[PDB]
C-alpha cells in the first residue's frame, strides 16, 4: 500500500523487480525526485505547454475509457494505466514550469524580444539567480548542486542498505554499509581538498576516520567488494553531472533554434516572420521527436541504477 | 581571452565532441542492429531496445558538457 | 595574430566530420538491420525508420556546437 | 589576414572529408543488405533505394558548413 | 598566459573524447549481447544493465581528470 | 603569401582524399554483394551497377570542394 | 606565461584517453563473453567480475602517471 | 617565404594517398568476391574485372588533384 | 623556452597510453576466451589467468620507459 | 631550404598510404587467392593477375613521388 | 637546452607504444587461440606458451631503440 | 640544420613504417589462408610460400626510395 | 642545436613503431592458424614456426632504417 500522491508511480519501480519481506520499497522517493529533476534537466515552459496539450489529449482516453492502442509501438493501455501516467506527467510539469520560469525559458527564450525578466546585461527587475546559456558562473553552481544531490542521494540510498543490515542481524549490509559511507566521505573530502581549500584542519582527519572504517570492513570484504567497487561508488558519485550536462545542451539547441527564427524575421519581416515561426516550429517538433526520450531517460535512469542498486534491489 | 587561445579552446571542444559522438555512435551500432533483430519477429521487446538505444547518449552528453564549459571558459 | 578565424575553423570542421563519423557508423549496422527486418516483413518499416532517425541527435549536437563556434566567427 | 584562409581552408575540407566518409562507411553495409534484398525480391527495391540514399544527410550537412566556411574566405 | 590556456583545453578535449571513445566501444558489444540475453529471457535484465552501466567508470575517471585539470587552470 | 596559398593545398588534398577513402569504403561492400548477385543470376547487373555507383557521389563532392578551393588558389 | 603546461596538459590527456581506450576495447570482449556466460548459468558471476575488472588496472596507472605529471604542474 | 612550395607537396600526398587507401579498400572485398566468383564459373571473368576496376576511378581523381596542384609549383 | 618539458610529458603519455591501448586489445581477445573456457570448465582457471595478466609486461615497459622520462626532466 | 623538409613529408605520406591501400587490397585478395588454388591448381593464373592489379595502385604512388623527387 | 630533448622524449614514448601496439595485436588472436587450444588439451601449453612469448620480441626491438635513444638524450 | 634534416627523416621513417604496415596487413591475411593450406595437404608449399612472399614489394618500394630520399641527407 | 635532431628521433621511432605495428598484425592472424594447425597435428610445427617468423623481416628492416637515422646524429 501507499498514499495516493506515491501511488501512480509503482509502475516505474515494479516494472524492474520486486522488494523482499521485510526490507525498504523504493517507491516514497521516485515522485519527489523524478520529477523534479526531469523538471530542471528540461528547464522550459513553452515545451511545458506541449507537455500539458498532450497530457490533455491523453487524458480523453480516460475520460471516454477506451484503450490507446498504436500499431507501430504496439502497445495497448488502459485507462487504469493511462490515468497514472498523465497524473506522472502533469506532476512532472509543476517542476518543469517553475525550473523553466527560473532558467528564463519561453520555447527559447523571448528575452530577444522582450524584457520580460532582468538580467544584468539587459538591466530591469531582480534578475535571474541561475542562468541557463552564460556557462561561465553558473556552470559551477549547477555542477555543484548535481554533485551534493548525487551524494545525498547515494548516502540515503545506503543509509537504507545499513538500516536493512540492522534489521537483518546479518551485520554485513551494515558493517559494509557504514565502510562504504566512510570511503564516500573520504573522497568527498579528498575532492573538497583538490581544486579548493588546500590542506585544511578539519578535512584531515574526517578524510583519516572515513578511510579507517572503510578499511575496517576488510574482516568480512578481504577479497571480493572491497577493493574494486569504491571505483563503481565514486562513478555514481559523479554520474549526476548528466542533469546540468543535458540541461544546458537543450537549452543552447532550443536557444539557437530560437535565434535562427528571429534572425530571418530580422532578415524579412514583411513576410519572413510567418516563415521563420514555420521553420522554428517544425525544426522544434523534429528536435522534441529526437530527445523526448533520452530526456525522460536520463533522471529515471539515475534512480534506478544510483539509487536502486545500493540496497540490492 | 588571448586570440591563439580563442582559436585552440574552439580544437580542444571540437575534439571532444566529435570522439564523444564517435563513441556513442559505435556503441548504438551494434545496440540498434541488435535492437533491431529482437523486434523483427519479437515486437513486445520494443521498449528494452528502446532504452538500451538511448542508454549511451550520456557520452555525448559529457563530450559537450565539456564543450560548453570550455565555451564559457574562453 | 589572426589565427582565430582559421582555428576555430578547424575546430568546427573536425566536430561536424567527427559527429557525422559517428552518425554514419551507427546508422551503418542500423540500417542494414532494419533492411534485413522490412525483407521479412513490411510491417517493420516504420520501427526501422526511427531506429535509424534516433543516432541523428549525434549530427544534430555536433553541428549544435559547430554554429556555437560559428557565433564567435 | 595570412594564415586564416588556408587553415579555413583546412578546416572545411576535414569537414567534408569526415562527413563523406562517415556518410560511405554508412552506405556501405546498407547498400549491400539493399542490394541482397533486391537479388531475392525485386518488389523491395523502393525501400532499399532509400534506406541506401538517407545517409546522405551527413554529407550534405558537411557541404553546408563547408559552403558557410568558404563564404568567410 | 601564453598558448597553456588554450593547449589545456585540447588535452581536456582528448581526455574525454578517448574515454567516451573506449566507453561507447564497450558498450557496443556488452549492450549487444545484454539485449541478446533479455531477449532469450526477460529475467537477465538485471545482469544486462549493470554489465552494460559498469564500463561508464572510464568515461568518469576522464571526466574527473579533465575537471581537474581544468581547476589547475 | 607563404601558408596563405600553401595550406589550402593541404585542405583540399585531405577533402580529396578522405572523401575517397570514405566512398572506396562504401564500394567495398557493395562491390562483394554486386558481384556475388551477378554470379548468382546475371539479370541482376543493372540493380548492382546502379547501387555501385551511387556512393561515387562523394567523389564528385569532394572535388567540388577542390574545384573551390583550388578557384581561390 | 609559457608553453610547457599546455603540453603537460595534453600529454595527461592523451595517456588517460589512450589507457580509457585499451580498457574499453579489453571490457568488451570480456563482459560480452561474461554476460553470454550468465545468461546460460548464473553461477558465472563472480569470475565474470573478476574477469572482466581486471583490465581496468590500465585506467589505474593511467591515472597514476596524470596525477604524478600533474604533480609537475 | 621557403615553406610555402613545402606544403603543396604534402596536400598532394596526402591527396594521392588517401585515394589509393579507399581504391584498396575497396579492391579488397571486390577482388575476394570477384575471384571467388570465377574459380567457381569462369565465365564471369569480365563482369569481375569491370567491378574490380570501377573503384580505380578514386586513384585516378587522386591523381587529378595531385597534377593540379603540381601546375600550382 | 622551456617546451622541452612539455614535450616530454607527451612522450611519456604516449609511451603510457598507446602501450596500455596494445595491452587492451590483447585482453580483449584473451580474456574472451578465457571466460568461454571457464564456463564449460572450471578448472582451466589458473591458465586462462595466467594467459590473460601474461600481456601486462607490455605495460610494465611502458611505465618503465615512462619512469625514464620522468626521472630525466 | 625549409621545403625540402615538406617535400620529403609530402613523399613519404604519398608512398607509405598507397603501399598500405595496395596490402589491405593484396590481403583479402591473396588469401582468397590461394584458398582457390588449394583447392584447383588450374586457376592460378587469374588468381595471380587479381592479385597483381592493385599494385597499380603502388605504380601511382611512386610515380607522384618520384614527381615530387624530381621537383625536390 | 631546447626543442631536441623534448622531440627525442616524443621518438622514445611513440616507439615504445606502437611496438607495444603492434605487440598487443599479435597476442590478441594467438593467445585466444592458444587458450582454446588448451581448453581441450593440456598438453599443447609447450607449444601455446612459446607462441605467445615469441612475439614479444618486438616490444625488445623497440625498446632497445627507446634506450639508445635515452642514451642519447 | 635549418629544419630540412629532421623532416627528411621523419619522411622516411613515415614511408618506411607505412610500407610494412601495408604488407603486414596483407601478410597477416596470406599466411593464414597459406598455412591453411599447408595443414590441408603438404604439396602447397611453393605456391602457398610464393603468395606470402609477394607483398614483400610493399617494403621494397619502400625502403628504396627511403634510401633515394636518404641520398639527401 | 635545433630541432634536426629530435625530428631524427622521432623519425626512427615511428618508423620502428609502425614496423613492429605491421609485424603484429600479421603474426596475429598467422600464430592463430598456426597454433590451431598445430593442435590439429604435430608434424606441422616448424612450418608453421618459419611461416610466422617470416613477417618478422619487417622489424628488421625497420631497425635497420632506424639506425641508419641514429647515425646521422
Amino acid at each position: 500500500d501507499n498514499p495516493p500522491w506515491a501511488k501512480p508511480f509503482e509502475l516505474l519501480v515494479s516494472f524492474l523487480n520486486t522488494p523482499k519481506y521485510g526490507t525498504f520499497d523504493p517507491t516514497p522517493v521516485v515522485p519527489v525526485f523524478f520529477p523534479f529533476w526531469f523538471g530542471m534537466i528540461v528547464g522550459d515552459i513553452g515545451y511545458a505547454l506541449l507537455f500539458y496539450l498532450v497530457g490533455r489529449w491523453l487524458s480523453g482516453y480516460v475520460k471516454r475509457n477506451e484503450p490507446l492502442v498504436i500499431d507501430l509501438f504496439a502497445l495497448k493501455l488502459k485507462p487504469q494505466v493511462i490515468g497514472k501516467l498523465v497524473h506522472i506527467l502533469n506532476w512532472m510539469v509543476f517542476w518543469t514550469v517553475v525550473w523553466g520560469v527560473i532558467y528564463g525559458e519561453f520555447f527559447g527564450t523571448f528575452l530577444e524580444h522582450l524584457g520580460v525578466f532582468g538580467t544584468p546585461e539587459h538591466p530591469g527587475l531582480i534578475p535571474i539567480l541561475i542562468h541557463r546559456i552564460d556557462t561561465a558562473k553558473t556552470a559551477n553552481l549547477l555542477i555543484l548542486l548535481s554533485v551534493a544531490f548525487g551524494v545525498v542521494l547515494v548516502f540515503f540510498g545506503l543509509a537504507l542498505r545499513a538500516y536493512l543490515g540492522l534489521k537483518h542481524r546479518h551485520m554485513a549490509h551494515f558493517w559494509e554499509g557504514v565502510g562504504y559511507l566512510g570511503g564516500l566521505v573520504g573522497v568527498l573530502a579528498l575532492a573538497a581538498s583538490y581544486l579548493g581549500n588546500l590542506q585544511a584542519g578539519w578535512l584531515q582527519g574526517l578524510m583519516y576516520l572515513g578511510f579507517g572504517v572503510f578499511l575496517l570492513a576488510v574482516l568480512m570484504s578481504r577479497i571480493w567488494l572491497m577493493i574494486p567497487e569504491i571505483f563503481t561508488q565514486a562513478g555514481h558519485i559523479l554520474s549526476h553531472i548528466r542533469i546540468y550536462a543535458v540541461g544546458a545542451a537543450g537549452g543552447i539547441l532550443a536557444g539557437l533554434l530560437t535565434d535562427v527564427g528571429f534572425a530571418l524575421a530580422e532578415r524579412l519581416g514583411l513576410l519572413g516572420v510567418l516563415l521563420g515561426l514555420l521553420v522554428a516550429g517544425v525544426l522544434h517538433l523534429l528536435i522534441l521527436l529526437l530527445t523526448t526520450l533520452g530526456h525522460m531517460l536520463q533522471p529515471i535512469r539515475l534512480l534506478w541504477v544510483e539509487f536502486f542498486t545500493k540496497f540490492g534491489f | 581571452s588571448g586570440g591563439l587561445d580563442r582559436g585552440l579552446i574552439a580544437v580542444g571542444m571540437g575534439l571532444a565532441v566529435g570522439l564523444a559522438a564517435l563513441g556513442t555512435g559505435v556503441a548504438q551500432a551494434r545496440i540498434g542492429a541488435a535492437g533491431v533483430g529482437a523486434i523483427a519477429e519479437d515486437r513486445s521487446n520494443f521498449g528494452t531496445a528502446l532504452i538500451f538505444l538511448l542508454l549511451p547518449e550520456t557520452l555525448v552528453i559529457f563530450g559537450l558538457l565539456i564543450a560548453f564549459i570550455l565555451n564559457g571558459r574562453l
